[PDB]
RNA sequence: CGCCUCCUAAAAGGUAACGGAGGCGCCCAAAGGUCCCCUCAGGCGGGACGGAAAUCCGCCGGAGAGCGCAAGGGUAGAAGG
RNA sequence: GGCGACACACGUGCUACAAUGCCCACUACAAAGCGAUGCCACCCGGCAACGGGGAGCUAAUCGCAAAAAGGUGGGCCCAGUUCGGAUUGGGGUCUGCAACCCGACCCCAUGAAGCCGGAAUCGCUAGUAAUCGCGGAUCAGCCAUGCCGCGGUGAAUACG
C-alpha cells in the first residue's frame, strides 16, 4: 500500500525505509513510528492493513512531503530572488552561499571542471 | 464487440480508508489502491494540513516576539 | 563517518555534544 | 443497461441543474457526452513492437476494451520511421463504458497525480471538449506496480454535444471534474 | 544570531534618522555608512543610500526585504563574466 | 545520334534549327483480377515525454494530396487507401 | 570595504568509496598538559548547542574528563543501500557596539559526486609504518582538517 504519494519504500525494514522519501529523516521516523508503535524491526512485506492507514494518516498531515516541500523550497529561492540580497544573487549565479572560498574546489555546486587558456605553457 | 482476448469486465470492488465504492465494475475484482479522491480526504473540501504561509504571523504582524528571515 | 555530523564518531572528531552523543556515558 | 452511478448521477443532479442554467427548452441541446477516446502516443516504440505487447493488454486492464495502434501517416527523418512502424495506439470509449472509466477516473486515478491542485481549465477547444493528458500510467488501481517496466503516459481525448465551451465547463464542474477554479 | 537574549537593530545611529520620518511627512533618501544594520519594518516603500566601500548605492525598502539586513542589498564584488 | 513529356507549333493533324527545359534502357506475386468498405493535403484551437509537423481529438478544407519513377493529360459519383 | 573576489591550474592536508565494515545500548584501561579579571563538580529547564542556581580549586588533595580503537549484546544482507557526507531550506544556542559579504556550533530535512583511482609520484628498517583518541600555544570567540606534544593497539620486509 502507497503511503506518501506514489514513489513510496518498501520491501525489508520500515525503520530504514521511510528514510527514503524527501521530507523523512532518520530521526522524525523515529518520533513518528513509536507514536504509533509500530515495530521497528518489522519488514514491510509483511504489515496490517490498519496500521499502514493509520501511519498514513499520521506523517503525511503533520508535516509536508516531498512534492509539497519542495514547491516551498523552490519558491523560497525565489522568494529570496527578485529583491537583491546576497543570498539572492549568489543562486542565480550557482555558486555556494556560507562563504566556501570559490577560489579553490568548489565543484559541488558549480559542476563539472571547465578548462580554459591557461598563460604559461 | 467480439470473442477473443477481451474482459468480461464483471462488477468489481474497491476497499480504501475513504470507502467501499460498491459498483466501480473494472477488470480483476476485489483490489487494493492507497486512497480515493473527492470522498472526505483531498484538498476538494479544502483540508489545508499545514496552512504554510510566513509573510504575516511571524513576519509583518506579532514581529516583536522573535526575528524575521523569512517564513 | 567522522565528519558526519549526526553520529557518535563525527561528534568526538569535532569536540561538540548533543542529542546522538550527550554529556552522560 | 448495467446500472452506472455517474450516469445516476448525470440522469439526476447534473442533468436538471444545466436546463435551469442555461434555459434549454428542448431535452437534446443539453450537454451530452459519448465517444471519449484514449491515445497512447508512444514515440519511444518506433524500434521495438515487442513492446506494444506489454502495452495493448495494460491499457485494456483499465478500459475492458481492447485498443487499436496507428500506423505513421508519412514520413520524417529527423525521427526513426517508414510508412509502417507502428508507433501509438488509440482506442474509444462509449456507452456503459466510457461511464465506468471516468467513476475510476475522477476518484481513484486522479488523486495519485502527485502535487495534483486542480486541472487546467482553460484547455477548451472552444467548441467544447475538454482535453487533458496524463505522463504516468500506473496511478490506475488496475496497476498492481509489480507488471510495469516501462513508464508511459496517455492522452484520453474526450466529446460532448454542446456548441459552445461555456456549456460544457458546467457539465465539466458538475459531473465532479476537480480544476483549478 | 542573537539568539533572543538580546534584541534586533543593533545600530542607534540611523533609527534617529528615521523614527521622525513616519510620524513627520517628506520622504527623504537618506545616505549611510551604518552597514551592519538591520532593515527597519515600520518604513516600508523608502530608500537607503547604503554604503558599499566607495558608492551608496540606493535601495528600495519593499515588502518582502523586511528579513535580511542591509549589507546583502548592497554588493561590495562586482563580476559581470570573466569570458572577456 | 534511339525512345517519352511540355514549349516553339501560328486553336484538326502535322511541322524544322548545334532552339528552350527534363526523363528513359526500370520496377511489382502484390503495386495484378474481383467483391466490400473508407476519403486527401493543408489551416485553426486543444492535448504527458512532443519541438515546424511521430501518434489523437473537433471544426474548416473539392482539390492544390495521392496515383512506384520525368513531365503532361486525367482523376475523390476515383484510376487513390 | 578588501586581504576569503573565481571560467581555471598546482602543492599540502582531511573525510570517504564499505561487511577483517557502519549504527545503537552497556562496560573497561593511559601519558602529557592547562585552569581562582578562570576551569566548572552537582542539580533544574530545553530533543540539543546552552542557560539559571550553585559546591570546591592559588590546585600530585577540586575541575577540564568523556579517552577512542578494544570488549559484551542487538540491528543491517552488500544494493550509490541506516557506506558516504557535500550542497541547499527552515529553526535555533554562545562569544562579542558587533557574526551579510567573513565565524563557530545545535536541531529537523537535504543526503550529491565518489564502487579504488591515467601518466607519473611520496613516506617509513622496531614499537617505526599503519590506525586511535587526548592536551597545549595563540585565542573574547573562531573557519585548527594546521602546527607543537602525549599516549593506546601494533605489522611486513631487507637475496643484494
Ligand atoms: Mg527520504
Ligand atoms: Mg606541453
Ligand atoms: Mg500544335
Ligand atoms: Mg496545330
Ligand atoms: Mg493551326
Ligand atoms: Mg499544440
Ligand atoms: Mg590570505
Ligand atoms: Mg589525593
Ligand atoms: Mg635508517
Amino acid at each position: 500500500a502507497r503511503i506518501a504519494g506514489v514513489e513510496i519504500p518498501r520491501n525489508k525494514r520500515v525503520d530504514v525505509a521511510l528514510t527514503y522519501i524527501y521530507g523523512i529523516g532518520k530521526a522524525r521516523a523515529k518520533e513518528a513510528l513509536e507514536k504509533t508503535g509500530i515495530n521497528p524491526a518489522t519488514r514491510v512485506k509483511d504489515l496490517t492493513e490498519a496500521e499502514v492507514v493509520r501511519l498514513r494518516e499520521y506523517v503525511e498531515n503533520t508535516w509536508k512531503l516531498e512534492g509539497e516541500l519542495r514547491a516551498e523550497v523552490a519558491a523560497n529561492i525565489k522568494r529570496l530572488m527578485d529583491i537583491g540580497c546576497y543570498r539572492g544573487l549568489r543562486h542565480r549565479r550557482g555558486l555556494p552561499v556560507r562563504g566556501q572560498r570559490t577560489r579553490t574546489n568548489a565543484r559541488t555546486r558549480k559542476g563539472p571542471r571547465k578548462t580554459v587558456a591557461g598563460k604559461k605553457k | 464487440m467480439k470473442e477473443g482476448i477481451h474482459p468480461k469486465l464483471v462488477p468489481a470492488r474497491i476497499i480504501c480508508g475513504c470507502g467501499n465504492v460498491i459498483e466501480t465494475y473494472s477488470t480483476k475484482p476485489e483490489i487494493y489502491v492507497e486512497v480515493c479522491s473527492k470522498c472526505h480526504p483531498f484538498y476538494t473540501g479544502q483540508q489545508r494540513f499545514v496552512d504554510t504561509e510566513g509573510r504575516v504571523e511571524r513576519f509583518q504582524r506579532r514581529y516583536g516576539d522573535s526575528y524575521r528571515k523569512g517564513r | 563517518g567522522k565528519g558526519d555530523r549526526r553520529t557518535r564518531r563525527g561528534k568526538i572528531w569535532r569536540g561538540t555534544y548533543g542529542k546522538y552523543r550527550p554529556r552522560k556515558k | 443497461p448495467l446500472d452506472v452511478a455517474l450516469k445516476r448521477k448525470y440522469y439526476e443532479e447534473v442533468r436538471p441543474e444545466l436546463i435551469r442554467r442555461f434555459g434549454y427548452q428542448n431535452v437534446w441541446e443539453v450537454p451530452r457526452l459519448e465517444k471519449v477516446v484514449i491515445n497512447q502516443g508512444l514515440g519511444e516504440a518506433k524500434e521495438d513492437a515487442r513492446i506494444l505487447e506489454k502495452a495493448a493488454q495494460e491499457l485494456a486492464l483499465i478500459t475492458g476494451q481492447k485498443p487499436a495502434v496507428t500506423r505513421a501517416k508519412k514520413s520524417i527523418s529527423n525521427f526513426k520511421l517508414r510508412k509502417g512502424m507502428p508507433i501509438g495506439l488509440r482506442v474509444t470509449l462509449r456507452r456503459d463504458r466510457m461511464w465506468i472509466f471516468l467513476e475510476k477516473l475522477l476518484n481513484v486515478a486522479l488523486p495519485r497525480i502527485r502535487d495534483f491542485r486542480g486541472l487546467n481549465p482553460n484547455s477548451f477547444d472552444g467548441r467544447g471538449n475538454y482535453n487533458l493528458g496524463l505522463r504516468e500510467q500506473l496511478i490506475f488501481p488496475e496497476i498492481t506496480y509489480d507488471m510495469v517496466d516501462a513508464l508511459r503516459g496517455m492522452d484520453i481525448a474526450v466529446v460532448t454535444t454542446a456548441e459552445t465551451d461555456e456549456e460544457a465547463r458546467a457539465l465539466l464542474e458538475l459531473l465532479g471534474f476537480p480544476f483549478r477554479k | 544570531p542573537r539568539s533572543l537574549k538580546k534584541g534586533v537593530f543593533v545600530d542607534d545611529h540611523l533609527l534617529e534618522k528615521v523614527l521622525e520620518l513616519n510620524a513627520k511627512g517628506e520622504k527623504r533618501l537618506i545616505k549611510t555608512w551604518s552597514r551592519r544594520s538591520t532593515i527597519v519594518p515600520e518604513m516600508v516603500g523608502h530608500t537607503i543610500a547604503v554604503y558599499n566601500g566607495k558608492q551608496h548605492v540606493p535601495v528600495y525598502i519593499t515588502e518582502n526585504m523586511v528579513g535580511h539586513k542591509l549589507g546583502e542589498f548592497a554588493p561590495t564584488r562586482t563580476y559581470r563574466g570573466h569570458g572577456k
